[PDB]
């Protein structure tokens, strides 16, 4: 232990009054409530109470920006699915205890409501009640949270107007240590209802509330199906050396539930789709089935806001299908074909999926009639595969979904890998297609629909026969994952330990290597 | 999770192996394929009847398979072959002890390796909804039949339209499932508890909040429904499941009307 | 400190106990180490990380795990205290947290410890975090033999450790719990000692490895080595064991059991290449054997070649009655053989010319020599089931398993270098950890070889509680050690334990 720190940022006198809690909203509720009182006996911490200063970040970067609320405290966010409305104050502890090398100063501000959200800007952080606090500072930093409030109570659902507690990095982070590496001091936020919090109306207990942090499923990403291709994963990895910004179609889902461009929730229409079919028999490409493209349950597509129905492969190259198509000849009635249609512009094509039409074609020789019907066809191979988006209309500019990022300095995507069956004459390695986010992920938020609070989630990923945590990722709330890693050789993962959350942490939020 | 299924939605009616290729130019290329695990685990026989996801119907079934060859002028390949998943009484096929034979129409000799293979369900020929052959001739530790019912319930089915090679018929190949996937997912992700014998759901359509009907989720994962007509009786798929709450075994559903 | 009420221990207890039994007061003075209570903070870990996680009984203190088997009963609270060795460079805490007990398992995320009645301990902390470890129970007391659910302590990494580091080591911040009785812990009902109880730690043989027996071919051990050539991960099928006390797959207690059977002779000439007969296995102790868990009998062989059983031949021809003929076996596949074990029935095939006038009856057989010696799994089956031990591992990275290789009897035609057979634990350990059931405390023993002579060690090993012992080695070559000492179990440690390089 050593004294070379600063030995408490003791809570200068803010300059504001005491706020009245539950004596105001207490004639106004028709019922007597009380919360246990061994909640207001400890410090726990926030759900979104996790951030870090690196010295990559510059003055005037919000750290942290918690609205007053029972989303302060797992102790109240779960209390409150019972109830619907709330008072009082806080009391917010602030645990940075950075080296004793490092150097730099944050501001942590009491917004007040009403105020403008957006930029706030450094010159104007210090015009609130504030503390300014050196990120060397033993002694947590108790610090309040008063419920500056127009009305007698607010309702817990989150579109209140309440007091904010902005912090703000003040002055950058530096280190005097002599060796080649700058600390990240990362804090940590501990709360506790003050001495007049209380809610107002029980009402009935429901989980889906704007509380309730995102879960994944216990289930390891080697069980999981693909939401590119229809086969299990093989193996979550790293790789600096690929397109780190791809703008994959398929498998892209915010966690807030919407899914994003041509993703289906079924994991059988990935790769597949569902047409009216139109066999010509020619007498040099062979049949040419043209495919009207319906939705794979039935419903017609209407062009709108998809490239393409959902579920149409997203990549680019030569996919050969299983159709089961009736022929009209004497001695069999049904049969499963095998058509091969291009994806890849290739310097010619015909097909525009974005207009609901696709040309497949086999060639054979006999004058092969079949009776023109409805088919679900499903991928079966594919020739000289491109991971590149094919063209949905024609040469046109389609309505596509944004591609995957930004990263931070120094993040990389995880990908979940899979192998798809290919027709190589030459080649004989595997080809390899990544996805953000396996089916399996893609079906559980469809069917959750969170309340996404800040910008990403931590994540770990832990072992399941020795509990060792493998590393720690960020999940932006687009729906993909992305961990810092500055190697140059593809970095690759055990696929037995499951994905865990841990906590809301903004966009700086600088991971561990 | 209960015989053989699996927790993917992609692991069903398909198998993963070490494929053995010797019969080169009797009928063509005559596959022995030892089962292991489809996420690579090598398999061990306990109390499945089968490996995770193996079908579990009987009849012929067409697979795809992958097959690194030696011929020059192609590498690899996607290849058809011939399973034969029915009794048949006549069948090298022990699924239950790790080995599955498939064959080919081929009167050359194509040669291929002994790597590795997922095979793929491609069209199923004389399907029938029966225990398949899961050792040679003998018995094996399986599921329990799905009952009992109380008197007047019949069972909700689940029903999906697969491939099928049919030299006479033109009709669909329906077969019925108990719970679909999302549904043994989302099971074994979270864990309940049952508290009871039984849970009543209430199917009503999305639209309007008209109740379709209420049925009966027993706690075994199959779902009853107290019809008493004769003939079937289909229902929108448009619809969504939502648990009331636990009742006994007892519980008397409100009659659906045909 | 801690927000927990005051808990009743042995006043709540006293009016339904016939005794409340008082503690030598010397007991409640020293502060002794807990067991697994000790840690390891590197830079690369990150917060999450569960350090340890100890439950209050009697097996926190050798006293008190010693007084607790002349008893029938405890209860009362423990103080603990939580060292650490950093120094006023480092940045880290370490969230230390009283979990009740129940609250099942997982994965407590750092957001879930701050929750229960914990403390928050900087890792630059001078003085030793002295902290209670209460007595919260549903009952009045508790049953010494009995392990049951009482209230745990749980350290967790709560934020990162910031350090520099010279080149080596890469300065670890290590800590380490020690604990000991409340002013009210309390034994309860005195009973007559015993000395089968539940806090014994497992004891060795003093035997040196030189002169064990081997366990997988009936013959002495003549050298223990590492190897990392070999499969790393093999699967034996002879000399598995559970440091329990459980026998896993086709080990036997006995080491006459080891490659052998007693099976049904059914004789009958053939004109081809000899006589064949065809043995129905039995059990050797002579109990009926059925298809069972086991992949063969007890203690059929596990490798693969042309092994040659011996005999138990009555010839009713004149001349002799009871003579010792050599048959042949094969174990490989060799794709022509009908080798079931499995089902009971193996087959055995003398080159004989004439006919031998062999009676039918109960015979037992020895193995002789091997042609063509593979290591790999027979053919317990065909081509069928076979439910078989699984692989020797997982190990750590840089640990190689630590084998006990003996030479068995080769026919040769080509060569004369002995072949080495090897397995995990000589058949003195198989019968030891048999005998005598221990009580698995968490995931592997600490072995230590020493010299009994000279008085220094040679290594220092893992025992894993599945069986088989494993050693950090970071070279190539094959490493054979002296076999003239003596194992000695140090103590309980994690999986993840390092050990120390050889
Ligand atoms: C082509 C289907 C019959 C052949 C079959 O069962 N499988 C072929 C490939 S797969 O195993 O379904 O993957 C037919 C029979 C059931 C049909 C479907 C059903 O009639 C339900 C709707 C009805 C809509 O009018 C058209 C789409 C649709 C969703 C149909 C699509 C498609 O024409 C289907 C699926
Ligand atoms: C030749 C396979 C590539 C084909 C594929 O992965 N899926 C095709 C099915 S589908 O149309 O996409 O639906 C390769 C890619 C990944 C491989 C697998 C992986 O290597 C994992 C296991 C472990 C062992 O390598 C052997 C079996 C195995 C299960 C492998 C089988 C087979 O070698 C696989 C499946
Ligand atoms: C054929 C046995 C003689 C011993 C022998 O042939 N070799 C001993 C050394 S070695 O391993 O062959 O290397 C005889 C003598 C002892 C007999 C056994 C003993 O009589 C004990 C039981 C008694 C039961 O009635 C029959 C089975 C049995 C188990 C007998 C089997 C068999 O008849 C045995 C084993």
């Amino acid at each position: 232990s050593g004294q070379d720190l600063v030995p408490a940022a003791v809570e200068q006198a803010v300059p504001i009054q005491p706020v009245a809690g539950a004596a105001l909203a207490a004639p106004a509720a028709g019922q007597i409530n009380q919360i246990d009182p061994w909640i207001f006996q400890n410090f726990v911490q926030c759900p979104l109470g996790e951030f870090s200063i690196s010295p990559r970040n510059t003055p005037g970067e919000i750290l942290f920006d918690l609205a007053l609320g029972p989303g302060l405290n797992p102790y109240l966010a779960h209390l409150s699915a019972m109830y619907t409305g709330w008072v009082g104050n806080m009391e917010v502890q602030l645990v940075l205890a950075g080296n004793a090398f490092t150097a730099g100063k944050v501001v942590v501000a009491l917004v007040p409501p009403y105020f403008p959200k957006g930029s706030l800007t450094t010159a104007q952080i210090t015009c609130f009640p504030h503390v300014m606090c050196d990120v060397r500072t033993l002694e947590p930093i108790q610090l309040p949270l008063l419920d500056v409030r127009r009305v007698l109570w607010h309702a817990t659902q989150d579109q209140e107007e309440s007091m904010r507690l902005v912090c703000m990095l003040y002055t950058p982070l530096r280190t005097n240590s002599p060796g080649d590496e700058s600390f990240v001091v990362s804090g940590r936020l501990l709360s506790k209802p003050a001495a007049d919090f209380n809610f107002v109306y029980l009402t009935p207990p429901i989980e889906r509330t704007i509380y309730r942090m995102v879960d994944l499923p216990v289930i390891q990403p080697r069980l999981c199906t693909h939401a590119r291709w229809p086969a299990p994963v093989y193996g979550l990895l790293v790789d600096p050396s690929l397109p780190s910004n791809p703008q994959w179609q398929n498998g892209r889902v915010h966690v807030d539930g919407t899914l994003l461009g041509t993703t289906p929730i079924s994991g059988s229409w990935v790769s597949c789709f569902a047409a009216e079919a139109a066999y010509e028999f020619q007498s040099g490409t062979g049949e040419v089935a043209t495919f009207t493209l319906i939705e794979q349950d039935g419903s017609a597509y209407v062009p709108g806001d998809r490239a393409a129905p959902l579920g149409y492969p997203d990549f680019s190259g030569q996919l050969e299908i299983e159709v089961q198509t009736e022929t009209t000849k004497t001695g069999d009635k049904l049969k499963v074909t095998t058509f091969e249609m291009i994806l890849g512009p290739t310097t010619n094509a015909d097909q525009a999926p974005y207009q609901g039409r696709v040309f497949a074609s086999v060639t054979a020789a006999a004058s092969l009639d079949l009776v023109d019907g409805r088919v679900r066809a499903v991928p079966r191979s594919i020739y000289g595969f491109q991971d590149t988006i094919p063209e949905y209309n024609d040469g046109l500019l389609v309505p596509l979904a944004p591609p995957i990022g930004p990263f931070l300095p120094g993040e990389v995507l995880l990908r979940f890998r899979t192998y798809m069956r290919q027709i190589d004459t030459a080649d004989a390695a595997a080809e390899a297609i990544d996805c953000a986010l396996p089916q399996e992920f893609v079906s559980w938020f469809a069917s959750n629909a969170f309340t996404v609070q800040s910008e990403a989630l931590l994540l770990r990923y832990r072992n399941t026969l020795t509990g060792q945590l493998l590393f720690e990722c960020k999940l932006y709330n687009e729906g993909y994952i992305a961990l810092s890693y500055s190697g140059s050789g593809p970095l690759t993962f055990p696929t037995d330990g499951i994905f865990e959350v841990v906590s809301w942490v903004p966009r700086l939020y600088q991971l561990a290597s | 999770l209960l015989g053989t299924t699996p927790i993917s939605g992609s692991w069903v009616s398909c198998f993963a192996a070490e494929a053995a290729y010797e019969f080169q130019s009797g009928t063509g290329e005559v596959a022995t394929f030892t089962l292991i695990e489809q996420d690579g685990s090598a398999y061990v026989p306990g109390d499945r009847a089968a490996p995770l996801g193996y079908p579990d119907f009987s009849g012929q079934l067409e697979i795809e398979v992958q097959t690194e060859t030696t011929k020059t002028g192609d590498k690899l390949k996607v290849t058809t072959f011939e399973m034969i998943l029915g009794p048949t009484t006549n069948a090298d096929q022990a699924p239950y002890q790790g080995r599955v034979f498939a064959s080919v129409t081929a009167a050359a000799s194509l040669d291929l390796v002994d790597g590795r293979v997922r095979a793929v369900p491609r069209s199923i020929y004389g399907f029938q909804d029966t225990i398949p052959e899961y050792n040679d001739g003998l018995l094996v530790p399986l599921a329990p039949p799905i009952g009992p019912f109380l008197p007047g319930e019949v069972l909700l089915r689940f029903r999906t339209y697969m491939r099928q090679i049919d030299t006479a018929d033109a009709a669909a190949e329906a077969i019925d499932c108990a719970l679909p996937q999302e549904f043994v997912s989302w099971f074994a992700s979270n864990a309940f508890t049952v508290q009871s014998e039984a849970l009543l759901l209430r199917y009503r359509n999305t639209l309007t909040g008209q109740l379709l009907f209420e049925c009966k989720l027993y706690n075994e994962g199959y779902i009853a429904l107290s019809y008493s007509g004769s003939g079937p009786l289909t229902f929108p798929t448009d619809g969504i499941f939502e648990v009331v709450s636990w009742v006994p075994r007892l519980y008397q559903l409100a009659s659906v009307g045909s």
